[PDB]
């Protein structure tokens, strides 16, 4: 600790540097929006939606697009 | 031989406006006509020779230039505003243009009823069942 | 204040990826049909250059197999307008 | 006194907006009035070039829906 | 082209300079400390590389394993760093 | 049309390049209780001309021992890559936008430091070699922290496109984050640009050995480099860490007040200059490999991190 003292006032850019690599190595596993970033990048729509053929047998796929079914971004909304 | 389509064949009537006029309307043309066009994509998928789903294609042009036809009836000074404005910007980006925006999308929930699909609801994979067999063998392989 | 801003324009990438993701299926439909005409139009010009050449059938895949094939841009343009060529080779690199 | 200096200073700015109007208003002469679409990817360039293909010969003259 | 336009004209400024310039008018010195950051600058060099990506790599789907990548890089080369002040290497 | 763009690019920056001289004169002058240039000309403004003049009208001088191409190679390429990295910058709008552009200022930057190598070996004096071997050494070892400070912008910039910032800057500059780079952006600059405290490239008390056998004409064009440069480097601080406000409708007020940034932090490092004596050759590298590395390298790990847990991942494109 009493190093840690000094070290905070001799060579403080080290003390400074390490605290901040930690504190990356933190956050992440410890915070309300982590998860997000996986699905705020893979919401994003780069390649088109290619359509499945309707066999009839599937009620969780969405007819259309604005119909009610289907995967929604209201988390992205109001995120 | 290589049995390519003749022009006759595929010679058919495009929407030929302006990559922002497409743009400023896209949001409401993916919702007015995904019907056909999704059955034309699916048909392009499934069987990968596009000479196979040439025809779906011809009606995805047609119903898109009828949906300009209902947009050149109603709401079309409103339209022709906001696109002139989304052109204007060199990556057409939608944000510098709200206010002209909100005026034609609130017109077509006026005129045409027409909605603007909310944040997403278009990227979600849709159902159409088409009654071209799924094709077997696709990839014609041995 | 950076954490909002991005999330804004996230939710703007979102809004456009789609609205192109709308837009596409017309334009599958329009290059595929020019793709053909442009395939169909060199044969045209095939036949009358081929025609004269001795048992050589005027077109024929390198392939022996039945699918369908993209055409290399280097085949669709070719024979075709040499600055169309250009254009498709080092066109997009050169933007514009 | 110090104000000697800015006569230099002006003349170094001056010279440092010219560049950056003068290229954002040769580009605005060249499309037409309308900012050089910029071409980061293919689609765009693919737009670009449709555009182009609709009218004249050029990408900025755009057609509209009296078309 | 464009490109190409504007580093020929640049070229072209300098040569003219330089040759108007010309025309107008009318053994041991070796310290491993000096190679040794030659090398230790390209380790680092190719570290950048590898990091490189990263901007692209942020969209990646995974994010995870993202993070935990770029994580174990930075964290092995600046230990590869601290071996090197440990050493008498960086202490010229 | 394109030419005359090109025209309006390298022109006026030349002529920024000239007057920053005559600035560098009399901001200096005024900091030392003296008037500094101002009785040739009008308040000294013909003052950058006149030397212009005189330098390339002296005898190019070629030293017995001397390469004859990697002595005019060097400055031909010195100000080649200088006004080149002008040639893809936001102001707002660039002459030639590159997707990866800032990978161009990076690596154009990183070519400048042969033409100190090149210059050092074609003098063939002993003191021009020993000068280049540190200076390349300064110049490559602030390039290591140089290219990681911007790996951290650009992660929460989402592109190597200098163009993207104007649209991440709309609200605020990056300077508020990330102001600890920026700083050490700053220093990095100066190094890189062999500014005073840090201009042991060419120190004079110490080696009067970049242009030791350089006058007259070869002198000029890297002299007119390094001013250039003096001036890109202060327009990238600029444009990635204080971003002027940008109105789509009016672009010019996004250039005027690049204008006004990028004079003062021009200004900056002239004030720099004035204020503070020369680093030790070791002193200098001490603090690039000890305090700025270490720095960098963790801060670089927090803008992975930022952009992930804050839900905050940067929009490509
Ligand atoms: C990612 C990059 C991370 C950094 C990479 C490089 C790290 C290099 C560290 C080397 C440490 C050993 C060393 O050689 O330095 C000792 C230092 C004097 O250094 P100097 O005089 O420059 O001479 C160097 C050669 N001896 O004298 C010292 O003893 C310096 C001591 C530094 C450590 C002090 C304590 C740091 C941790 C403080 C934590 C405070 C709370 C943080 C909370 C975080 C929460 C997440
Ligand atoms: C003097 C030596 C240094 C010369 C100056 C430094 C030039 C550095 C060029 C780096 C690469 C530039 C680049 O990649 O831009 C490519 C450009 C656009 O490509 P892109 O960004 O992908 O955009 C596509 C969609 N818009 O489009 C292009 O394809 C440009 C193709 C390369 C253009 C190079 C221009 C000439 C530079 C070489 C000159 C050679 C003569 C001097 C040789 C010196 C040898 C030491």
């Amino acid at each position: 600790s009493a190093f840690l003292k000094n070290a905070w006032a001799k060579e403080p850019v080290l003390v400074v540097s390490f605290s901040v690599w930690g504190l990356a190595i933190i956050m992440p596993m410890i915070s309300p929006y982590t998860k997000y970033a996986s699905m705020i990048n893979k919401a994003t729509p780069y390649n088109y939606p290619v359509p499945v053929r309707d066999d009839g047998n599937m009620p969780d796929v969405p007819s259309h697009p604005q119909d009610p079914l289907g995967p929604s971004l209201d988390w992205l909304k109001n995120l | 031989i290589v049995e390519l389509p003749t022009l006759e064949e595929l010679k058919v009537e495009e929407v030929k406006v302006s990559s922002a006029v497409l743009k400023a309307a896209a949001h409401h043309y993916g919702a007015q006509c995904d019907k056909t066009n999704k059955e034309f994509m699916l048909c392009r998928w499934e069987e990968k020779d596009p000479r196979r789903c040439l025809k779906e294609g011809k009606l995805v042009n047609g119903c898109a230039l009828n949906f300009f036809r209902q947009i050149k009836s109603h709401c079309a000074e409103p339209f022709t505003e906001y696109w002139t404005c989304l052109d204007y910007s060199n990556m057409q980006l939608f944000r510098h243009c709200r206010q002209q925006q909100a005026k034609f999308d609130q017109c077509v929930l006026d005129k045409l009823g027409w909605v603007r699909p909310d944040l997403g609801q278009l990227s979600k994979v849709t159902k159409v069942k088409t009654d071209r067999p799924l094709p077997e063998n696709p990839y014609h392989s041995r | 204040r950076m954490m909002r801003w991005n999330q804004e324009r996230r939710r703007l990438l979102i809004e456009d990826l789609e609205a192109r993701i709308a837009l596409m299926p017309l334009f599958q439909a329009e290059k595929d049909r020019r793709t053909l005409q442009i395939l169909r139009e060199n044969l045209e010009e095939e036949a009358i250059i081929m025609k004269d050449v001795p048992n050589w059938k005027v077109g024929e895949s390198v392939f022996h197999t039945t699918r369908w094939v993209p055409p290399l841009i280097g085949e669709m343009y070719g024979l075709r307008t040499k600055e169309e060529m250009s254009n498709a080779n080092f066109g997009f690199t050169w933007y514009t | 006194m110090w104000f000697e200096i800015l006569p230099g200073l002006a003349i170094m700015g001056v010279c440092l907006v010219i560049p950056g109007v003068s290229t954002a208003y040769i580009h605005k002469f060249t499309n037409g009035g309308k900012e050089k679409r910029v071409a980061r990817v293919q689609y765009q360039w693919y737009l670009m070039e449709r555009d182009r293909r609709i009218s004249g010969v050029n990408r900025y003259y755009v057609s509209k829906g009296l078309e | 082209m464009n490109l190409y336009t504007v580093i020929f004209i640049n070229i072209l400024l300098s040569l003219t300079l330089i040759l108007v310039a010309f025309w107008l008018p009318q053994r041991l010195p070796f310290s491993m400390k000096f190679f040794l950051v030659a090398i230790t600058f390209l380790l680092f060099d190719l570290e950048i590389a590898l990091l490189l990506p990263l901007p692209w790599a942020i969209q990646t789907i995974k994010t995870s394993t993202m993070m935990i990548m770029a994580f174990i890089l930075v964290t092995i080369l600046s230990l590869g760093l601290a071996y090197e002040w440990t050493q008498k290497g960086l202490e010229w | 049309m394109f030419f005359i763009n090109i025209l309006t690019l390298l022109v006026p920056i030349l002529i920024a390049m000239a007057f920053l001289t005559l600035v560098e004169r009399k901001i200096l002058g005024y900091m030392q209780l003296r008037k500094g240039p101002n009785i040739v000309g009008p308040y000294g403004i013909l003052q950058p001309f006149a030397d212009a003049m005189k330098l390339f009208m002296k005898e190019p001088m070629r030293p017995l021992t001397t390469s004859m191409s990697l002595f005019i190679i060097a400055p031909t390429l010195s100000l080649t890559l200088a006004l080149s990295l002008w040639v893809p910058l936001p102001m707002p709008h660039p002459l030639i936008n590159l997707n990866l552009g800032i990978l161009f200022i990076l690596a154009t930057s990183s070519l400048s430091v042969y033409s100190i190598l090149w210059s050092g070996w074609a003098s063939n004096s002993k003191y021009s070699l020993f000068g280049a071997l540190r200076a390349v050494a300064q110049t490559i070892s602030y390039e290591v922290t140089m290219a990681i400070i911007l790996l951290s912008v650009l992660l929460m910039n989402g592109s190597y496109s200098l163009q993207t910032l104007i649209t991440t800057q709309e609200h605020m500059w990056l300077l508020l984050p990330a102001w600890p780079m920026a700083m050490m952006w700053f220093i990095s600059t100066l190094a890189e640009t062999n500014r005073a405290p840090f201009d042991l490239t060419e120190g004079e008390s110490e080696l009067v050995g970049f242009n030791v056998e350089y006058a007259a004409g070869p002198f000029a064009l890297f002299f007119m480099a390094e001013y250039t440069n003096i001036i890109l480097m202060n327009a990238l601080t600029t444009i990635i860490f204080l971003g002027p406000l940008y109105y789509i409708n009016l672009p010019e007020l996004y250039s005027t007040n690049f204008m006004m940034e990028a004079l003062l932090l021009s200004s900056t490092f002239l004030w720099i200059r004035a204020s503070y004596p020369r680093f030790r050759y070791d002193q200098l590298m001490h603090l690039l490999w000890k305090n700025f590395l270490p720095l960098t390298l963790a801060l670089c790990m927090w803008h992975i991190s930022l952009p992930i847990f804050t839900a905050g991942v940067p929009p490509y494109m």
